C-alpha cells in the first residue's frame, strides 16, 4: 500500500537495467559474483560493481551439457543465466570457495560465457575455526588485491580499501538496524520487505543502496502497520531467493521475522572489527561471519547462531527450505532440526527444484500453522 | 580369440590377505592396547603413525565400498541412515558408514569398532559432515585438515604454510587424543613409506601403457585399494615394490591381462561395486579397461618425466632432499599430498580434462566410458565439462548414470545395453578408418 519498499522491488525486478545504466553513469566495470564470501570491498575499491549471480526460477534447458543433474537447482539456474546472455554486461566473474557444487557454476561460466574478460577464484579457507585460517585468508585477500591492481593498471591503496570497507560495513549495519524492527510484536518490516532489501544489497551500488536503507529507516518510526502478524516464522536454507514463495508464506497468516540464509542474514550479519591493517579487517570479517555449513567444522557453530536468532526474534516455527541435492545443508539438517525442536521450536521441511507449483507448498504451510495452534 | 599370452597374478592372494588383515587389525586393535582411528582414505595417515606401530585406521570410503559389495548389508545400512533422518541423495559411502555405525555391525564380523578419534582431510564438503556425525555418536575427539588451497600448479608459500601449520596442530591433536607422545622417527618413516607407496602405485599404472596391457582395471581394483587402507605403512610400501616387480615381468614376457585384447578403454570415477561383472562382459569383446584417473591417482602420486610422460613422482631422497626433522618432513608431506591429481578438479575441471586427455594419449586408449556417479559429489563435480573436452578431442566417449554405493540408482540392463552399443560404435569407427586409409 504505502510502497516504502518499492525502490528495492524495482531494483530486484530491473537488476540488469540497473547494471547497464550504472556502467553508463560511472564508466566502471561490472563483476558477476558467486557465493556471499566474495570480498566485495576489493571489487568496489577497484571501481567495479559487484552483482551476485542468482537464478531466475524459470524452466531452463541450457545447463544439461555443463552440469550433471545430480547437482542442485541453484547452481544450474545460476549458470543458465550466464549461458543465456543475461549477464552479458559483466566483464568479470569471481567466486570465493565454499560449496563444491557452486564451483561448477564458476568453472562452466568462465569457460563458456563469451563476454567474460577475466575471472578469479579465491580459495578462502573452509576451516575458519582453525587458528591458521585468518593468516591464510589475509594472504588470499592481498593476492586478489594485487590481481585487481594489475588488471586495472591502477594502484588500489589502503585508503581506497578502507573507504570500500566503510561502505560495506555501513550497509551491514543498516541492514542489521532494519532487521531490529522485525523483533516487534507487529513488525513494521515484513519478511518479504527485508528480503528485497537484503538481496538487492548484493547487486546495487552500496552507496546508493545505503542511501535507500537510510531513507527506509527514517520512515519506519511512523509507518502504519495494517496487517496482522500471525505466526512468527523463521526461514532457513542456503540461498532462499524466491521472493514469490516467501510472499505466499506471509499471505497465509504468518510473518517471517528472521532468517538463516544467504539472501539475508548470512550475507551481511557482522561488520568488520576496528583494525588498522585493512587487509586483515576485510579477510577476518569473512572468516568471522556466520559460517556456511561447508565452513562449519569441527564445531557446528551454526546451530548456536540459528537458535540464538530464533530466540532473539521470538520465533514460533522454523521452515527449512532446502534445494534438492544440497549436500552442505543436508549434512547439517537432521541435527539442526533436532536442536531447534528440543529448544521448543517446531519445524517444517520443504524441498525445492528450479521451478515448483506453489499450491502443494501452501497446503503444507497451512497445515504447519494448524500444528502451531496446538500444544 | 587369444592373440596374446595371459597369466593370473601371482601376488593376488597376498593382496587379498593384506586387505583382510587390515580390517581384522582394526577390530582387534584393543586386545594389546593399540590405537584405532577413522577418517578418509585421503587422511594424512602418517600423522597418527607417529604414535606407534600399533596404530590402526579404518578408512571410511574403502570400508563403505566393501559394504557396498554386499548388496543386502549395504541396503540395511542405508535404511538405518535414512531412518535417522538423512537425505537419500547424500554420499552413498557416507550413508552406508553412518548406517552401519547405528546398526553397530562391522562388515568383517562383530560390533562396529569404536574409533579413539577422527583424523580427517576436508576437500569435499561431505568430508566434515561425515565425521561430525560419527564423532558426536561415538563421543570422540575429531580433527580436520583443510587442504582447500587451490590447484597445486598455483601453489604459494602461504598456501603451503596453511596446510603445514595445520598438520602441526594435528600432531598436538593426536597426542592429546591418544595420550601418547609423538615420535619423530616413526613419523618420518611413515612419510617416507607413503611417498614410496603412492609413487610406486603410479609406477605400476604407468606399466599399463604397453600393448597388451599387463593389467585390467577390475584386477587393479584389488591392488589400488591397498594405498586407500594404509599408504604410510611399511607393509603397503613393500607390497607395492613386490607388485611392481611382477608387473614389470609381465611386460617383459608380453603377458596380457586379456588374451584377446583388441580395444583399450578408459573409465573414470567410482565403479558400481556390486556390478563389477560389467568388465568381464567387456572382455568378451576383446575390450580391456587400462585404468582411469581414479584408479591411477586416487592415491597414486605423479610427475612429468624426462620424456614428457606421466610417471611416479620422484622420492625426495632420490633428488638430494633430506628428511631429517619434523618440520621439514611436515612441509614435504603437505606438498606431496597437495600434488594429488584427484584433488585438482575440486577447483578447476579443465585440469582433470587435460589429465584425462593425457591418459588417453599415453595409455593408447580407443574409447572412454564415463560413470555419471550420483553417489559422490566430490569426484563427480565437473564431470560434464570433462565429457565435453573428451568429445571435442575426437576420442569416442559414452556416459552411463549410476551410483557406486547405492544399487537403487544403477540400471544394469540399460547400462549393459549402452556399453554394447558402444562396442558396436568402436567397431564401426575401426571399419570407417580402415576403409578411408586403405
Ligand atoms: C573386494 C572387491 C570389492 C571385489 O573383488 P573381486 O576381485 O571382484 O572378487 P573376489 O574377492 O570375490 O575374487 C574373485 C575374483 O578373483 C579373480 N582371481 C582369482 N584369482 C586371481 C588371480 N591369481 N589374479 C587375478 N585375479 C584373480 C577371479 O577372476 C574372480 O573374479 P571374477 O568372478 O572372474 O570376475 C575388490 O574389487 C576390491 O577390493 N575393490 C576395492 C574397493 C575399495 O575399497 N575401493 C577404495 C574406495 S576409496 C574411494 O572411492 C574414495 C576415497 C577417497 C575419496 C573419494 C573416494
Ligand atoms: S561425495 Fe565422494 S568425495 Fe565426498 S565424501 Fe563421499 S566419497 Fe568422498
Amino acid at each position: 500500500s504505502d510502497g516504502l519498499f518499492d525502490q528495492f522491488k524495482t531494483w530486484y525486478e530491473k537488476r540488469h537495467d540497473y547494471a547497464r545504466d550504472w556502467k553508463v553513469r560511472t564508466g566502471g566495470q561490472v563483476v558477476a559474483t558467486m557465493c556471499t564470501y566474495t570480498p566485495e570491498e576489493l571489487l568496489i575499491a577497484a571501481g567495479m560493481l559487484p552483482v551476485r549471480v542468482l537464478g531466475a526460477h524459470e524452466p531452463q534447458n541450457v545447463t544439461e551439457p555443463h552440469i550433471f543433474g545430480m547437482f542442485c537447482p541453484f547452481c544450474r539456474d545460476s549458470l543458465a543465466q550466464g549461458l543465456l546472455g543475461r549477464f552479458d554486461y559483466a566483464e568479470g566473474v569471481t567466486l570465493t570457495q565454499s560449496c563444491i557444487q557452486y564451483r561448477q557454476t564458476f568453472g562452466s561460466w568462465r569457460l563458456h560465457v563469451p563476454t567474460v574478460k577475466w575471472d578469479y577464484y579465491v580459495p578462502m579457507p573452509n576451516e575458519v575455526q582453525s587458528p591458521h585460517a585468518r593468516k591464510a585468508h589475509y594472504e588470499e585477500v592481498q593476492a586478489f588485491r594485487v590481481f585487481l591492481q594489475t588488471l586495472t593498471g591502477k594502484e588500489i591503496t589502503d585508503a581506497m580499501l578502507s573507504d570500500a570497507l566503510a561502505v560495506c560495513d555501513e550497509n551491514r549495519r543498516l541492514l542489521r538496524e532494519l532487521y531490529e524492527y522485525r523483533k516487534a510484536a507487529d513488525p513494521k518490516v515484513t519478511g518479504v520487505e527485508a528480503l528485497y532489501a537484503s538481496l538487492t544489497a548484493q547487486f546495487i551500488d552500496k552507496r546508493e543502496h545505503n542511501e535507500m536503507l537510510k531513507k527506509t529507516l527514517a520512515a519506519l518510526p511512523n509507518r502504519k502497520v495494517e496487517r496482522k502478524t500471525g505466526a512468527r516464522f523463521m526461514t532457513i536454507g542456503s540461498e532462499n531467493d524466491d521472493i514469490a514463495f516467501m510472499g505466499m508464506v506471509e499471505s497465509v497468516g504468518a510473518t517471517i521475522v528472521i532468517d538463516d540464509q544467504c539472501s539475508g542474514s548470512r550475507y551481511f550479519w557482522n561488520a568488520s572489527k576496528p583494525e588498522g591493517d585493512v587487509i586483515k579487517a576485510i579477510a577476518e570479517r569473512y572468516c568471522d561471519r556466520p559460517a556456511c555449513p561447508t565452513k562449519d567444522y569441527p564445531a557446528h557453530t551454526r546451530f548456536d547462531h540459528v537458535l540464538g536468532m530464533a530466540k532473539e526474534y521470538n520465533v514460533e516455527g522454523a521452515i527449512f527450505l532446502q534445494q534438492k541435492f544440497c549436500d552442505p545443508h543436508e549434512g547439517d539438517y537432521p541435527d539442526l532440526k533436532r536442536h531447534l525442536e528440543e529448544n521448543g521450536i517446531p519445524t517444517l521441511f520443504l524441498e525445492f527444484d528450479i521451478t515448483n507449483p506453489i499450491g502443494p507448498f501452501r497446503i503444507r504451510i497451512e497445515a504447519f500453522l494448524e500444528t502451531l495452534s496446538e500444544e | 580369440a587369444n592373440k596374446y599370452p595371459t597369466e593370473q597374478l601371482k601376488l593376488w592372494g597376498k593382496a587379498k590377505e593384506l586387505r583382510e588383515q587390515y580390517y581384522m587389525n582394526y577390530a582387534r586393535a584393543k586386545e594389546k592396547g593399540g590405537i584405532r582411528w577413522s577418517g578418509s582414505a585421503w587422511a594424512l595417515d602418517a600423522i597418527p603413525a607417529g604414535l606407534g606401530e600399533d596404530v590402526y585406521s579404518l578408512t571410511g570410503e574403502p570400508y563403505a565400498a566393501a559394504v557396498a559389495h554386499d548388496r543386502k548389508f549395504a541396503k540395511e545400512c542405508m535404511d538405518a541412515a535414512e531412518a535417522y533422518g538423512f537425505a537419500r541423495d547424500l554420499c552413498s559411502y557416507m550413508r552406508i558408514y553412518w548406517g552401519g555405525m547405528h546398526l553397530n555391525k562391522y562388515a568383517f564380523g562383530g560390533e562396529f569398532p569404536k574409533p579413539d578419534f577422527v583424523f580427517q582431510t576436508q576437500i569435499c564438503c561431505s568430508h566434515s559432515k561425515w565425521y561430525q556425525h560419527v564423532a558426536k555418536e561415538e563421543k570422540i575427539p575429531e580433527f580436520y585438515l583443510d587442504v582447500g588451497v587451490g590447484p597445486y600448479r598455483d601453489m604459494t608459500d602461504a598456501r603451503l604454510d596453511y596446510v603445514a601449520n595445520q598438520l602441526h596442530d594435528g600432531i598436538a591433536f593426536v597426542e592429546k587424543a591418544s595420550g601418547r607422545k609423538f615420535d619423530d622417527e616413526l613419523f618420518i618413516k611413515a612419510v617416507k613409506n607413503e611417498m614410496r607407496s603412492t609413487s610406486r602405485w603410479a609406477d605400476i599404472c604407468a606399466l599399463n601403457k604397453v600393448k597388451p596391457a599387463p593389467l585390467d582395471e577390475k584386477t587393479m581394483y584389488s591392488l589400488y585399494v591397498l594405498c586407500t587402507l594404509s599408504k604410510s605403512s611399511q607393509w603397503c610400501a613393500d607390497f607395492m615394490d613386490e607388485l611392481y616387480e611382477e608387473v614389470k615381468d609381465r611386460v617383459a614376457r608380453g603377458i596380457a591381462a586379456v588374451p584377446n585384447e583388441a580395444i583399450r578403454l578408459m573409465t573414470d570415477t567410482q565403479p558400481p561395486w556390486s556390478f563389477l561383472k560389467i568388465f568381464r562382459y567387456l572382455e568378451t569383446y576383446g575390450a580391456v579397461s587400462i585404468g582411469s584417473l581414479y584408479t591411477f591417482a586416487l592415491e597414486g602420486i605423479w610427475e612429468d618425466k624426462p620424456d614428457g610422460s606421466w610417471g611416479g613422482r620422484t622420492l625426495p631422497w632420490d633428488k638430494g632432499i633430506e628428511i631429517n626433522d619434523r618440520d621439514t618432513a611436515v612441509r614435504l608431506y603437505a606438498d606431496w599430498n597437495l600434488s594429488k591429481p584427484q584433488w585438482q578438479h575440486f577447483y578447476d575441471p579443465t585440469i582433470k580434462s587435460d589429465m584425462m586427455l593425457r591418459i588417453i594419449k599415453e595409455w593408447q586408449v580407443d574409447g572412454v566410458m564415463l560413470h555419471l556417479n550420483r553417489g559422490c559429489e566430490g569426484l563427480s563435480v565437473g564431470i560434464m565439462e570433462n565429457r565435453l573436452a573428451i568429445a571435442k578431442s575426437g576420442t569416442p566417449v559414452m556416459t552411463f548414470e549410476g551410483n557406486m554405493g547405492d544399487e537403487r540408482e544403477f540400471d544394469e540392463v540399460r547400462t549393459q545395453a549402452r556399453v554394447d552399443a558402444f562396442m558396436e560404435q568402436l567397431g564401426v569407427r575401426r571399419q570407417a578408418a580402415s576403409a578411408w586409409s586403405h
